[PDB]
């Protein structure tokens, strides 16, 4: 009773899923999705594009729904032991939205500084533009949309 | 409230540990994606690692964030764990990006590319901060340095790469010539706009909530205005 | 590697790519090799490109597997722009020096900061072995022998890390005077110096004043990892020496899709897209960027001293599969490129074009 | 008070709806003056109707009163007929100004000069207003299309005048040749500011009074800001 | 026939929207306590349709007027 | 008692004068004031200008004494009927005062648009440039100093 | 009275200056003097400095304490 690692899946289902983008990137765009016009890109490569903005909706409203009716409903009036119990959680999310930002900031945001300086530029398709301008960001534009959501639907003050 | 003061003690040093991170990894990024734009890479290649023209860049746009950051942290716990606390993030946060990327893929000289100094000046800042803890001060003093330190930081990292050698009945810095070799391209688009003051933003940036309460402390934009030092930390090129 | 996605039109009007060629083709770790070409720059240069006044030639390297030994364009190798112009040809060719493994195709290209990256033809190369290896290598005047794509980076880690070392000494140090909460409450409850206060203040005084002492030591030592070095070369040389048939186009009309363009040249080959256009009325091509069975003529043989109000015919595949079909969109409908006319014998001499071609569709 | 319910309820009716004018046909004016010399007339030729340079200027410039309008007349009358009340002044008020003058007066084909479509979008905005009737939400979306479908709106007007002709050698729109025939001259001048900042002003402006109260709620300027889908609603240019 | 016909569905929202009381009749229908009788539902499920009818309508601009030709050209121009 | 249309004399004395004021524009400006170095523009054209200037003069110090002078004075402490309908009159102004607007802002605002896109321009005198910029704003400017004028002294909380 | 203080490099590449000399050296308060001057405009001129298309030529007089009855440069005395 005042919650450990909500973390886990957090974290954990982040850095590796992440991580592992960084290491697909480093074959097949570089091995295929290096062209366009380059059919093994648009299959081996270009796929990870109308694979990533559908659940990027769906995501986006996945927490609306979820975690909005489940939120206290009956709020306000509440266990004086789980407003600051229900934070631990809330000042939990800001921490995976956290590092989540970091990808969005300070990997595919700068990554794409490096491609800049390597290919003549195809379209604003290419890969790191690719897991930048349409993954990272909204990536975890989502987590915000939830870490503030929980938070005004499972804590008073947000109100 | 908390229940035993095994607990009350517990989930506190552990959220509070937990919590510092937060900010950091978090405001880090929100810093350097800035950071770039701003600094248009005269933090990037070593043939933009000039005099004037470099270190008159980075040194002002280097602020309005290593300056609220401060400002922040400082303020609601006078906590001089500040001005820097932003930097590393920077620094960290590049020198990430760094390898990996640009030597990782598209393998390139650790050399050519690699981020400009910065732990010093912070600390002469978060310190003439520390010791005199109000605006003005911290920022006519404090802010000057922070500029002019930043040249004579950098010489190390960067000096030696500076010797010279003659290619072809011409003159070149081992600098220069770093940048000859292992070839690129250029900028090379722009839009680069919707993705931040959209969603990233008010959908994020509310909170807010309805009432105030904020981080919009930052009228430490000031703290950067006051920088012409920086500007002067430029004459400082023969 | 670039290309295609370059509205043809403007593609068309920059810089005309001729006699382009490649040394080697499969250098090694650190053998070089060498881009060949000349080329042409437009006369009707398009308004909307920046003047060719500045720019510069280079490795279309995707990611850079090769080195850059030096270069040569106009009567120079330059490290920064040169200055092409509205008309004169200048030569050129540049080394470089295999340095990473893979086989990708390389172009050659003359990026104009004046608004714009052309990039001309280039060539696949099979570079073998292992990055692990290769040594791009030079001397300063010293007579020091370095290595470039290793030298210095220790210096770097060895400096431009260690604050991020004295990073955690304030990092951590400072969650000695209680993190957040600890300090937060520690804050608005009356005043709240136990953050503050002497000790911690003189504290920092002190790693100030150590910082800037231990800070006077790199610009002093560092002062000395050289005693002489200069700033960093660039600029321009307005120099650049050039290199040393009548076309008119005078009607015109192209596919839409199709890969067929004619022509009303009145006044051997045809060049404009980098690509080529053999008149194989004549030829024995010695690639997807050149078009073997190219130009189509009426067979009628022009000789020294006279004239005629000659058609061409321009047909084959790459005029469509390399995008140049694409004057659909492209704002001033306008051609361009090369007329590569030989002797009898096989000399020569060569005239451009440019012209408003009309299109007819499917 | 009111007499009657039949004229308090007359005397209301009416005067709300003799009301309803003075917005419109006023608000329309201090409108249009602007969106000219905002939108230097890509809403004035069609040999100015393009791509990129058009369908990114109108956009934008065309909202700092179709929003502020919405604001306005949606906020203190939950009236979701706002941005739409907009355009059409504009548009009503153009589409006149077209006429006679250009075309009674030095007569222009209604060709070459014609106003560009905005109705759609106000709509695919009162109404991303009307449903979710916040702020942002009405800012991030329906801004976004709001410049999309801007082009895509104006292909009927404009898509058939843009085949094309051969006039000797060379290549033009029917679209650029109606701009070839039926000549005219240049911008020409400037000073136009006095009568500006200047009594139609502050002798118009004065309302406050001295105490508060006001249409300063224009603090939709915001709304345009976001509008970072129109200098998208470009990229929609091939 | 075309840029006129939607300052036709321009009295589609002015009018009609005379219908949720003009002003007055919807200002003290405003400050007095919340009001959504502008609002609530209906109205705004009105609008929700105009929006779907107005855009479906509009695709129909973009694909018929993309046959009062098949292929046109930009603008030509520069020098 | 709670007035009718004082507009008559508005939208009637005013559609009609610059109605009319745009065929006159018609015929000398466009057939004698083309050059102001013409004479047929310095008295069959230029000559609605020193007649422009002269009364919106008058006429802007004309609402002011009329207007004042014969404000309710012992103002404020008044018939809670007549305020209601003071204003009747009032919300009447800022109509005229309104399609008044349009013609300074969608007339002669951007019919000196076409007029630019006609002559190479002679002075800033010519038709649409004399009608705008001299004319139609301070044309109601006044209207305006008026539909306040009136409002402050014939009105309570305008005080 | 100036110079040194340029470096070198462009100094040494905007203008040559040869065929230099003086009327007078002891002019007196109202005796003419003549600066005396040929100069080349070097060929591969310093993009960092602009185009010499517009330029002037002048007395270095520590304030003024000759003045100016005409000059000559080109084939013309320009003001
Ligand atoms: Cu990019
Ligand atoms: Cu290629
Ligand atoms: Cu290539
Ligand atoms: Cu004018
Ligand atoms: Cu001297």
């Amino acid at each position: 009773i005042v919650d450990l690692r909500g973390m886990w899946v957090g974290v954990a289902g982040l850095n590796i899923f992440y991580l592992i983008v960084r290491i697909y990137e480093q074959i097949y765009g570089w091995r295929a999705g290096l062209d366009s016009f380059a059919p093994e890109f648009q299959t081996y490569w270009l796929s990870i594009l109308w694979t990533e903005i559908p659940l990027e909706l769906v995501s986006g409203l996945a927490l609306a729904g979820w975690l909005w009716k489940t939120r206290d409903r009956n709020v306000d009036a509440v266990a004086p032991r789980e407003e600051l119990r229900r934070h631990v959680v809330l000042v939990e999310w800001l921490v995976v939205y956290a590092v989540a930002i970091y990808w969005g900031a300070s990997f595919f945001t700068e990554q794409d500084g490096t491609w800049h300086m390597t290919v003549i530029r195809d379209t604003d398709f290419t890969p790191s533009h690719i897991i930048e301008f349409y993954m990272s960001y909204p990536i975890y534009s989502i987590m915000a949309v939830g870490a503030f959501f929980y938070a005004k639907t499972r804590i008073p003050y947000f109100a | 409230p908390f229940h035993s003061v095994a607990e009350a003690a517990g989930c506190v040093k552990t959220t509070d540990w937990m919590f510092l991170t937060l900010l950091f990894l978090a405001v880090l990024g929100g810093y350097h994606i800035h950071f770039m734009l701003t600094a248009g890479d005269w933090d990037f290649w070593v043939d933009w690692k000039d005099r004037r023209m470099w270190p008159t860049v980075v040194p002002i746009l280097g602020v309005t964030f290593a300056a609220a950051a401060q400002a922040f942290f400082w303020e609601n716990f006078k906590l001089p764990f500040g001005a820097t606390f932003a930097v590393s993030g920077l620094l960290i946060g590049e020198w990430i990006n760094r390898y990996c990327n640009f030597w990782g893929w598209t393998y390139f000289p650790i050399s050519l590319v690699f981020p400009s100094a910065l732990v010093v000046p912070a600390l002469w800042l978060d310190i003439i901060m520390l010791l005199s803890g109000s605006y003005v001060i911290t920022a006519v003093v404090g802010s000057l340095g922070w500029g002019l330190l930043f040249y004579p930081n950098n010489w190390p990292a960067i000096a030696a790469l500076h010797q010279a050698t003659e290619q072809h009945g011409q003159l070149m810095s081992l600098a220069d010539l770093v940048g000859f070799h292992f070839v690129r391209t250029s900028m090379p688009e722009y839009i680069r706009m919707v993705e931040r003051g959209t969603l990233r933003t008010f959908g994020k940036e509310v909170v807010p909530v309805a009432a105030f309460f904020s981080g919009f402390v930052s009228m430490m934009v000031y703290f950067l205005w006051w920088f012409v030092g920086k500007w002067y930390s430029t004459t400082k090129v023969i | 590697h670039g290309e295609k996605s370059q509205q043809a039109f403007l593609r068309m009007r920059t810089l005309n790519w001729y006699d382009v060629k490649w040394s080697k083709t499969s250098l090694n770790v650190n053998e070089s090799m060498v881009l060949s070409g000349k080329v042409h720059v437009f006369s009707a240069w398009p308004q909307a490109v920046a003047n060719p006044k500045s720019s510069f030639l280079n490795a279309g390297e995707p990611g850079p597997v090769l080195v850059r030994t030096a270069q040569f364009i106009g009567e120079q190798f330059a490290p920064r722009s040169v200055s092409l112009e509205v008309g004169k040809d200048y030569a050129f060719s540049i080394d470089l020096k295999a340095r990473r493994a893979g086989r990708w195709h390389v172009h050659a290209q003359i990026n104009v900061e004046g608004g714009g990256p052309i990039i001309g033809p280039g060539q696949w190369i099979e570079i073998k072995g292992d990055m692990a290896d290769f040594k791009d290598p030079v001397t300063l005047l010293d007579g020091t022998t370095v290595d470039l794509e290793t030298y210095g980076i220790d210096r770097i880690y060895a400096w431009h890390f260690p604050w991020m070392i004295a990073a955690a000494a304030w990092i951590l140090y400072w969650f000695f005077k209680k993190g957040i909460i600890a300090s937060y409450l520690r804050i608005s409850e009356g005043k709240d110096e136990e953050q503050i206060g002497d000790d911690d203040r003189r504290v920092g005084a002190i790693v100030l004043a150590v910082t800037i002492l231990a800070t006077i030591i790199g610009y002093a030592v560092t002062n000395s990892t050289f005693p002489r070095t200069i700033p960093l070369q660039a600029g321009l040389q307005k120099p650049l020496t050039p290199i040393i048939v009548t076309a008119e186009l005078k009607g015109g009309v192209y596919k839409v899709p199709g890969r067929e363009l004619t022509i009303q040249v009145k006044v051997g080959e045809y060049t404009a897209a980098g690509l080529r256009f053999l008149n194989p009325d004549v030829f024995t091509t010695k690639d997807y960027l050149l078009a073997d069975r190219g130009l189509s003529t009426d067979p009628t043989p022009l000789a020294p001293g006279e004239t005629k109000t000659i058609e061409v015919k321009v047909q084959d595949a790459r005029w469509d599969i390399e995008r140049l079909s694409d004057l659909a969109y492209d704002t001033d409908s306008q051609i361009g490129g090369l007329l590569m006319f030989f002797s009898p014998s096989g000399k020569r001499y060569a005239t451009e074009i440019g012209g408003p071609v009309i299109p007819k569709f499917v």
